[PDB]
């Protein structure tokens, strides 16, 4: 929803959540 | 909007094995006497 999504997804797929 | 500060103070929920793993762990496993779990049966006495 905010740092979630920015927060373990950029280290790796800079995508959202729910397409992981 | 404390999604974030209580989504940030979760930051040290799992930073608690990082410092336990540290460098050397604080702890090379010293031992000392794991080796021999027989600490014999308190029959030490000696001559």
């Amino acid at each position: 929803k905010v740092g979630f999504f920015k927060r373990n997804r950029p280290p790796l797929e800079e995508d959202d959540e729910e397409g992981e | 909007k404390l999604l974030i500060t209580i989504h940030d103070r979760k930051e040290f929920a799992k930073f608690e094995e990082e410092r336990a793993r540290a460098k050397w762990d604080t702890a090379n496993n010293p031992l000392y006497k794991e080796a021999t779990s027989t600490f014999t049966n308190i029959t030490y006495r000696g001559t």
